[PDB]
């Protein structure tokens, strides 16, 4: 299996810098036509860098002088040396090996970056409780608001995993006060609510913040 | 008291792959320059560490005369300081270059309607050329930890790339023809000299 | 830099239906264009490489067109699968460029929302702010309409809005609006109510509670 | 671009010498090799000798070494080729060729005759040749007119005022050892014909303004 | 020197049909320096190939040419009627020291035709001038190769007689010949009998057309 896993992305102050790695299986990183493209949240796509089969490396202009893009093939690794870091450098880096015959295009899922003189802020993680008298058609619903945290991402899971059928965790919003905030929330038969135990799972690395809140009705 | 043999580089019937880049030596004889810089014929007539307008008045120790056909879009490659396709994998000129770089448009030679596929560039190379080095390896390019026992594959590619030139394409994407004249003047008898 | 012009930007179409996006570059790029398309949640995947090819894997109602300046992309019969946004991409001019993006909505029957409203956790209470949630469930098509009301009042200023992007098992949408007061501020008003109107509801259905009661 | 013109054509009496140009426009005049060639009449090309006008060095072949100079001037752009002692053998087309050190392409001139004789323009005698009462070739007859001791080329040849054309046979003329070129006309006609059809042989040389209407009749 | 032998000296082919002609050198040649030309009756030379393979403005592409070291060949892939002539080729240089090929000529090929022949005496009037020529025409043959002997009195004459020859004709493929023998009237009034035997590849046994002077 061809993978490439990537790593390195987090918050950074202005001015700052960040290493990003990309990780690959499946083919040789140092004989390849390598790059890392950029997605700002919300927005479209903007190529960064190339690096190609043998060496010669080219930079967007909004990154030149500020971004290197290197590789190891003792680790058979891929990294992208980010300096002088921008806010609007805020975006999800993706590496690809690029196309250039049939069959080898494949990117990496992505790693955050957020440039941001703001504090890493865990979450609050709050009960929204139901009740079996606001259920809707034989249909409860229930769930966690994940309220006042910095940066992005948070991860939240229901009973570890087993709780997926009826799972909605919403895109976070950036509140006024610069933290970010979400819902996830379930519906359920209303049946269940007295017999069936519900808690979410909410994960946020960058403040080592791990909560199993337990929702139940009222 | 010889002619110095230039029609046969840049008037040849074909001409050769930019990755199987052709090369004449040329010595002990003479050329009025003039000829070439007062030609229409040339889209590019770009030298370093030479005036164009003086060949005539310098004598060097040797000339060498390389030729091949390229895209429009890459014959900015062909000049010292240059990365890309070409002059990492293909042709490439030392940064102390002294010499001139000469091109024009041939689509009306190396074009063909459904194609013209003996004009090929090196694609694949896990490391770039010295200058003046020629590569002619058409070696199944190992792209990954498997090696490829000359069988094509997933990372496993041929390293050639054919340009396919067509008539239709646009300007860029037409084969042009280049001669790469390189002057040394070093510590040897003046033999390669100008004259009206 | 060479800019790629697609079109449209967003498109909604029935199952089994020809969706043609159209991509128009700055200058002659041959046919060094490719095509990606991106689900929501990963990353983006080549489908069409070289203007026409069909990339290894590729369901071949998928196609491409076009050299030059003029290009188009295809999708034969469109699958609840093929929810995405589609990005065409010129490789062979450095900086490499896309185009803005087409974003598909796939159509089902109008489906109307499941409505529930949350009140603030005595948890959050005791930190003194207050979020109310109105959540909107499974809904098609994405146009709602959610107005808070405090005491019949339409309130205004203090809530977001989040809306998921399509589900590619059911096509259906669903939407949070989450109004929030400082403790001060909801011990103010006695009725919070979110009122939601949308296409698969003959009236607006308002869900509410009093603060204070269970 | 480059275009080669060469002098006129020349009559020139056995003994005397010519002197032909070739004028070279376009720029690579002096970096050019520049021949000359010969094409003696019913004969193939002949390399004579060539020059490069930046070395002024002359290279001639050997059936040419004695009689030939070939010289050219870079002041003027023109290349000459000289020959002296001059003989009816070297009634020819005299071509200058000329390659560019920078191409392989050849540009030739447009070529000049050189005719050698003791000869000024004379018009032709013409002499019947005589139907055979006897020489049928299969029901066939041959007459003709021989059109003898004129200079210089050419003369035209018609029969009948030109409504007789079919089975006519006009041949090269040559050049006798007088310096006068000599020609036949013939036609094969059917010998029943002899004594009914009149044949007359109309030749024109227009150098001396003569025309000449032969009758040619059964012997 | 260099000498370039041409290979055949004449190629008889029909329209539709390819032509390949050859030219061989003493010695190795430089294909960059290798020409070939065409040339028709009463005209100049025209430039075909040069370079050993590029062709000339205007040349249509059934003309190729190749080779290298000593052989070179110029390929005419369907003959039209405009391309029966004769070729020549050339080896040349950028130092003054060239040399030509001796030429072939591509003729249009056709059935033998045996010649006929037909011998004139002098004309009453231009023996009044002194001089007596007798003319002995070969009318419509080929192949052109033929055989043409004066005998005056059974005496083989030598160095008295010029022969023309036609160019191949248009609508019959054939050639006509001209012998000429040119006496003194004094010379011609010392004889009697005057022959031209003729032989050619149609002709079963040589024809001999004679009169003898006087006669009617
Ligand atoms: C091998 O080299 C020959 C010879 O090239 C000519 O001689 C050299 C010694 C040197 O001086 C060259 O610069 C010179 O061109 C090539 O044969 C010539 O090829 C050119 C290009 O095809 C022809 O010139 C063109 O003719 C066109 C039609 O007549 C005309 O449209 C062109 O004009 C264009 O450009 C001019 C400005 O330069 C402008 O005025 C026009 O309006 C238009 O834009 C141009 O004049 C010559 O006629 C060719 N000469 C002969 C004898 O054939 C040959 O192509 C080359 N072969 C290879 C394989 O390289
Ligand atoms: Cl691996
Ligand atoms: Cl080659
Ligand atoms: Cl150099
Ligand atoms: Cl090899
Ligand atoms: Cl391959
Ligand atoms: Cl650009
Ligand atoms: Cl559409
Ligand atoms: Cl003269
Ligand atoms: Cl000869
Ligand atoms: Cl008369
Ligand atoms: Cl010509
Ligand atoms: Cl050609
Ligand atoms: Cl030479
Ligand atoms: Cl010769
Ligand atoms: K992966
Ligand atoms: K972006
Ligand atoms: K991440
Ligand atoms: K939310
Ligand atoms: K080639
Ligand atoms: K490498
Ligand atoms: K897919
Ligand atoms: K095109
Ligand atoms: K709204
Ligand atoms: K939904
Ligand atoms: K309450
Ligand atoms: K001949
Ligand atoms: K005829
Ligand atoms: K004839």
């Amino acid at each position: 299996e061809v993978q490439l896993l990537e790593s390195g992305g987090g918050l950074i102050q202005p001015g700052g810098s960040l290493r990003l790695s990309c990780a690959a299986s499946g083919f040789t990183v140092s004989s390849n036509y390598m790059s890392w493209v950029r997605q700002a949240p919300g927005k479209g796509l903007e190529w960064v860098s190339v690096i190609y089969s043998g060496g010669s490396t080219y930079y967007a202009d909004s990154v030149k002088g500020r971004f290197t893009i290197s590789r190891d093939n003792s680790k058979n690794t891929l990294y992208l040396q980010m300096n002088s870091l921008r806010a609007e450098d805020t975006a999800v880096y993706y590496c690809a090996r690029d196309h250039v015959r049939p069959g080898m295009n494949i990117w990496g899922q992505g790693t955050m970056v957020t440039v941001s003189s703001a504090s890493t802020k865990g979450p609050s993680v709050f009960p929204l409780a139901p009740s079996s008298k606001s259920t809707s058609g034989g249909t409860a619903a229930l769930g966690c608001l994940v309220k006042d945290y910095f940066p992005e991402p948070v991860t939240v899971s229901w009973n570890s995993g087993a709780l997926t059928s009826g799972v909605h965790t919403f895109p976070a919003v950036l509140q006024s006060s610069g933290l970010y905030s979400l819902s996830s929330v379930v519906t359920v038969p209303s049946s269940s609510l007295g017999t069936q135990t519900y808690i979410c799972n909410v994960n946020h690395k960058p403040s080592n913040t791990k909560v199993d809140k337990k929702v139940e009705p009222k | 008291t010889n002619l110095c043999p230039f029609g046969e580089v840049f008037n040849a019937t074909r001409f050769a792959s930019v990755y199987a880049w052709n090369r004449k030596r040329i010595s002990n004889c003479v050329a009025d320059y003039s000829v070439l810089y007062n030609s229409a014929s040339f889209s590019t007539f770009k030298c370093y560490g030479v005036s164009p307008t003086k060949l005539n008045d310098l004598c060097f120790t040797n000339v060498y005369a390389d030729s091949f056909v390229i895209r429009g879009d890459e014959v900015r490659q062909i000049a010292p300081g240059q990365t890309g396709n070409i002059a990492d994998y293909n042709y490439k000129l030392p940064d102390d270059f002294t010499g001139c770089v000469i091109a024009w448009n041939s689509n009306n030679l190396d074009s063909k309607v459904g194609g013209n596929y003996n004009y090929l560039y090196r694609l694949f190379r896990k490391s770039n050329l010295k200058p003046f080095e020629r590569d002619i390896s058409t070696e199944i390019y190992q792209a990954g930890s498997t090696p490829c026992n000359g069988v094509k594959g997933f990372n496993c590619y041929f390293p050639l790339q054919s340009y396919g030139f067509q008539p239709t394409y646009g300007v860029g994407y037409q084969p042009y023809r280049v001669v790469v004249l390189s002057f040394e003047l070093l510590h040897a008898p003046a033999t390669v000299c100008g004259k009206k | 830099a060479i800019r790629m012009t697609q079109s449209p930007s967003s498109l909604s179409a029935s199952v089994g239906d020809r969706v043609t996006i159209t991509c128009q570059a700055s200058q002659d790029i041959s046919n060094y264009l490719n095509w990606y398309q991106q689900k929501p949640g990963k990353a983006p995947k080549l489908l069409i490489y070289d203007a026409s090819n069909l990339e290894t894997g590729v369901p071949s109602r998928f196609s491409g067109s076009g050299s030059g300046t003029d290009f188009t992309f295809t999708i034969s019969s469109l699958q609840p699968e093929d929810i995405a946004t589609y990005y065409c991409q010129q490789y062979d001019n450095l900086p490499v460029t896309f185009g803005g993006g087409t974003k598909v909505d796939i159509k089902r029957t109008v489906a109307a929302p499941s409505v529930f409203i949350f009140p603030p956790s005595d948890e959050q209470l005791k930190s003194g702010t207050a979020s109310v949630v109105c959540l909107l469930n499974n809904f098609y098509p994405r146009e709602a309409k959610v107005q808070w009301k405090v005491d019949n009042a339409l309130q205004s200023g203090n809530s977001q809005e989040s809306v998921t992007e399509q589900d590619s098992k059911d096509s259906t949408y669903s939407l949070s609006s989450t109004l929030t007061l400082s403790k001060a501020d909801y011990e103010k008003h006695k009725v919070y109510a979110c009122e939601v109107t949308h296409q698969g509801l003959s009236s607006p259905v308002t869900k509410s509670f009093n603060r204070g009661e269970c």
